[PDB]
RNA sequence: AUUGGAUAUGCCAUAUAAAGCGCUUUCGAAGAGUCGAGUUGUUUGCAGCUCUAAAUGGGUGGUCAUCUAA
RNA sequence: UUGACCUCAAAUCAGGUAGGACUACGCGCUGAACAAUAAGCGCAGGAAAAGAAAAUAACCAUGAUUCCCUCAGUAACGGUGAAGCGGGAAAAGCUCAAAUUUGAAAUCUGGCAACAUUUCUUUUGUUGUCCGAGUUGUAAUUUCAA
């Protein structure tokens, strides 16, 4: 009763009752950190419902979260007395000074080397993936999707400048990308840019704090990789490119199959998603152009009779030019995951597309 | 309940509005016409009851029936003329190519049927707009942005964005800034 | 000011006003404890002329004793043996009704730092304070021994002074 | 219980509407805070250290020991008096006093409410002593408000033994 | 070796400050269940109980002198 | 409603402090017998207590307290038994409450961060910042001698 498999495992309610936390802080505890639920061999021994191993829960009690947490909840009660009271100034002020937290110690525990968190950050690159197209709302942060969106960016330019993407396949949910850093294998999935809506159903306090977590490891990889590979982290962006919806011409890696494509120079049109073209593109070497429509700083143009294949999703090409005929999406994808050109012809504007391997797929 | 001072504060911002609309028809008969921008985007700010019903009309014939709508229009002298009469209750800005693309992905919905339905295909698009050669968003997007012959139907099959929480008056590329804000 | 109106007010006690809020506040005081921390002075004028400052350090306690050795004597000792680490500085009439006499009682922290760094009571901290209503040392200690200057107030009488040379 | 006529006044308040707009005249003469003290200190401290004649200070009256003082000096314009201080004896006799020396006084509610308007957690008594020429007649409409709403009011009442 | 009060001297010194003396067509707050009165006990003082103040007032002395409690 | 204020509690929360012992001398309370008596109880310090006149005097006036000598075995009382003056030792005076800083709570504890300092790595502070205390009153100023 007092000992063996009782005291094995605790209930959350005795968890957090050790820990003198809320549910809703414990969740963010260990959502931020390492810690999921065991449940015991012997069920009925272990309650002498949720169960968890006392060692983490001993650990978790002078973890600095909790006294964080409470520490950012004291500061956002005085800040709303301030507000109320009606002294103005005092509650501005206060705002500038109000606490934070970081992530080094937790990301060290939970990864003592780099290879665990590369190993780790296949989910926090999709994260980081589905919520750089999300739309701003009141529970996500606009700061946190301008920052998950640049370090999207900022690994992508990271991974085409290495050359480590090795798979590319096109989904229905989205577009699967396997890339090889460092020996790991990470697989990202980028959704597509449509008009999506919020299914209002999951937990958004839950998710906010995974993408929280995400970033931070993607933050952190981002910059060992570049430190390794001597790039400077973070890669400077530039303000006009990035209104200009240049995409990753606007973050500059300046420095502080991997040919399939190079003697190519693919230009896409405003028919095809030309995100992940261009990132496959550059991936794979070659030169990538984008119509005006889809983004500035476009380094060919579609009167450039340079570009060898013209990738446009659309059945009817008017303008058609001679030494840039067109293709699909279909054949680059499939390119890339075999290593080998495809046909430009079988993939032709108005032709049937042919199936689409998964590369994943064995 | 309400209260009797908040009848009079009603009635002073009733009589306030009567005198702006006097100003801005009678003698003053002369709007800004912004340029370098064919098209602007207008976003009704807020709206108090018993509103003139001058500014009512305007705000229907804008499709501004509700708070926080925002809605493309072309820089035009009838448009003008009507976004200075209802300068108080709208504010107005030069919207961007990327700002567009943005709004139009994450809230672009159009009226299918009479009903407001997210463009979240571009199957529905072509159907809706078959004859004004649009078939996909970006299609659409272009079209809006370059203001074309059927930017005006692709306006009237587009409804108007809800770009739900600002300054009043133009607001000129700062107007951007706010679609950030709101998408 | 108005701690000219106040004590001029504590003069009447048996008034009007002063009868009423005598009679409601003695039942207050009788639902309380013998001995209860007060968080400000139910007379600020009587306590600010006996040596309380409004800071960190001074505590006034009220306590209640059974009518019928002097009074305020015993309040001043009781609350010393209840607050044992504060020194009693003096003590004062709050209220009485037919069976018991309240008084609040001043003390002061020696400990705490404002009173440790104010030289205006700076004196209380000495070792030789140590109690001071135990030995008769406040006010109505002192009076209760009869010390004064006066005619109106016995070793050296019962003894034979034998000197070298007599 | 019975209760004394001075004591009974205090459960007669000014009204919910005077009362609101006479700390819409108090919200505009507040003391600055001690951070706005400071850094108006520290500018002119800048402008001395380096290398270099104002206007008297408008704010609202408060402490009991001040306030009555500027009652007696009859300084006071408009002395409003908490409603709920612990030793009711503090303000027993500013009521009093006020009509003594022929100023006008209102008994309002929530002695927090008073020491918000202050940057305190508690004030037993404001005044308002003199204000800037822009609300000379916001301040005289206050006066006759209370007035009527406060000295036209009750009055009769205020001489009555209250409870019972 | 540890110290104290001075002396000498270098540096610093928030003095737009802070004091004593002098003069007045201006002012000058002073401690209450205490003083005191009756009465009951302890050894005049003190203590209880009942009552309970004043403002050139109050105390103690021989109209005057002296003092200024709580 | 949010939210301030007042409460009432809680915490193995932070920093503190009290107890017991000695008790020759010291200051209270209590107390019989053969007298503030022994005992009994309470509380200090290197001394304690007392102490800068609600004091004496009746003079040409004295001038906090304490101790010694004298007054004096006197007055007075009912054998008890002082005191004023006088002579010595030593000498030191002051602090608040009661005033509006009101042209600016000018005041203070604590946390934290630096910089010092030491009977001392053990001690004691300074500066800066934030929080709290405080207008139901913390500083400067005043204490009748003014």
């Amino acid at each position: 009763g007092k000992a063996g498999a009782a005291r094995i495992y605790i209930t959350r309610n005795q968890a957090l009752k050790k820990l003198q936390l809320t549910l809703a802080d414990f969740r963010r505890i260990c959502i931020l950190k390492g810690v999921y639920p065991r449940e015991p061999k012997n069920k009925k021994k272990a309650n002498k419902v949720t169960f968890y191993y006392t060692k983490d829960i001993q650990y978790l009690l002078h973890e600095p979260i909790v006294q964080k947490f409470r520490e950012y909840k004291v500061f956002a009660r005085k800040l709303s007395k301030a507000l109320g009271k009606g002294e103005l100034e005092t509650a501005k002020r206060l705002e500038a000074r109000k606490p934070t937290y970081s992530l080094d110690h937790i990301i060290k525990e939970r990864y003592p080397t780099f290879h665990d968190a590369l190993k780790d950050i296949d989910d926090a690159l999709s994260m980081l993936f589905l919520f750089s197209t999300m739309p701003v709302t009141d529970k996500i942060g606009a700061a946190t999707v301008a920052n998950c969106e640049r370090l999207c960016a900022e690994f992508q330019h990271y991974v085409i400048r290495s050359n480590s993407l090795r798979k590319a396949f096109l989904s229905i949910k989205g577009i699967y990308y396997q890339a090889e850093i460092f020996g790991e294998q990470i697989t990202w999935i980028v959704p597509y840019k449509f008009a999506q809506s919020v299914p209002t159903d999951v937990d958004f306090r839950i998710m906010h704090t995974f993408l929280e977590f995400y970033q931070a490891l993607m933050g952190f990889v981002n910059f060992k990789l570049y430190n390794t590979l001597g790039l400077r982290y973070p890669p400077k962006i530039d303000v006009a490119k990035s209104e200009s919806a240049a995409g990753l011409a606007a973050y500059e890696l300046e420095e502080s199959n991997t040919s399939l494509f190079s003697n190519f120079t693919f230009f896409l049109s405003r028919e095809v998603p030309r995100f992940s073209l261009e990132f496959v593109i550059r991936a794979f070497g070659g030169k990538v152009g984008w119509d005006p429509i889809l983004g500035s700083g476009s380094p060919f143009s579609e009167s450039d009779p340079v570009i060898t294949h013209h990738i446009c999703d659309r059945p009817h090409i008017s303008q058609k030019y001679e030494g840039r005929i067109y293709i699909q999406p279909q054949w680059v994808y499939d390119s890339i995951n075999k290593g080998i050109l495809e046909r430009t012809d079988l993939y032709a504007c108005g032709a049937t597309l042919p199936p689409h391997l998964s590369p994943f797929v064995k | 309940f309400k209260r009797a001072e908040t009848f009079i504060n009603n009635y002073r911002q009733r009589e306030r509005e009567r005198i702006r609309l006097n100003r801005s028809a009678k003698n003053k008969g002369d709007i800004f016409v912004p340029d370098e921008t064919k098209l602007l985007f207008v976003i009704r700010i807020a709206g108090v009851k018993n509103m003139p019903p001058k500014i009512r009309k305007v705000l229907r014939l804008l499709r501004l029936s509700r708070i926080n709508n925002a809605v493309f229009v072309r820089n035009n002298k009838a448009v003008a003329q009507m976004l200075r009469i209802v300068e108080p209750y709208v504010m107005y800005g030069i919207p961007n190519l990327h700002s567009v693309r943005e709004l139009i992905y994450k809230r672009g919905f159009g009226k299918i049927n009479g009903q407001r339905i997210a463009l979240s295909d571009n199957a529905l698009i072509e159907e809706a707009l078959g004859k004004y050669d649009v078939i996909s968003i970006e299609d659409i997007i272009h079209e809006i942005y370059n203001v074309g012959s059927h930017f005006k139907e692709v306006t009237k099959f587009l409804w108007p964005f809800t770009l739900t929480p600002r300054k009043a008056g133009y607001c000129g590329e700062e107007i951007n800034e706010l679609i950030k804000k709101q998408v | 000011g108005a701690y000219k109106y106040l004590e001029e007010l504590a003069k009447k006690k048996q008034s009007d006003v002063n009868l009423f809020l005598s009679r409601v506040r003695a039942w207050e005081y009788r639902q309380m404890n013998v001995i209860h921390r007060a968080s400000r002075p139910s007379r600020p004028d009587k306590a600010r002329r006996l040596g309380y400052k409004a800071k960190q350090g001074y505590v006034i306690y009220r306590i209640r004793v059974r009518r019928g050795r002097s009074a305020r004597c015993t309040a001043e000792e009781r609350v010393g043996r209840y607050c044992s680490n504060l020194r009693v500085l003096n003590s004062y009439w709050v209220n009485q009704d037919a069976t018991y006499k309240f008084f609040e009682v001043i003390l002061v922290d020696p400990s705490h730092k404002a009173i440790r760094r104010d030289p205006r009571i700076n004196w209380i901290v000495n070792p030789v304070h140590k109690h001071r209503e135990s030995r008769g040392l406040t006010s109505i200690g002192k009076k209760s021994r009869g010390i004064g200057k006066g005619h109106r107030f016995w070793l050296r009488h019962n003894t034979l002074s034998l000197r070298r040379y007599r | 219980l019975k209760v004394p006529p001075a004591i009974a006044q205090f459960q007669k308040t000014l009204d919910k509407n005077t009362a609101t707009q006479v700390f819409k005249l108090l919200n505009k003469y507040r003391p600055e805070t001690a951070a706005e003290k400071k850094q108006r200190l520290v500018a002119e401290a800048e402008a001395v250290a380096n290398g270099k004649v104002s206007k008297k200070p408008y704010n609202v009256k408060y402490g009991l020991n001040h306030v009555v003082a500027l009652i007696e000096a009859k300084k006071a314009k408009l002395v409003l008096i908490a409603s709920d201080v612990d030793p009711i004896e503090l303000v027993v006799f500013l009521p009093a006093l006020c009509k003594k020396m022929g100023v006008p006084y209102a008994i309002v509610k929530n002695k927090a409410r008073l020491g918000t308007v202050i940057h305190q957690k508690t004030a037993a008594v404001l005044a308002v002593t003199e204000v800037r020429e822009e609300d000379k007649n916001e301040l005289a409409s206050i006066v006759s408000a209370v007035d009527a709403n406060f000295s036209a009011k009750y009055d009769e009442s205020r001489r009555k033994w209250g409870g019972g």
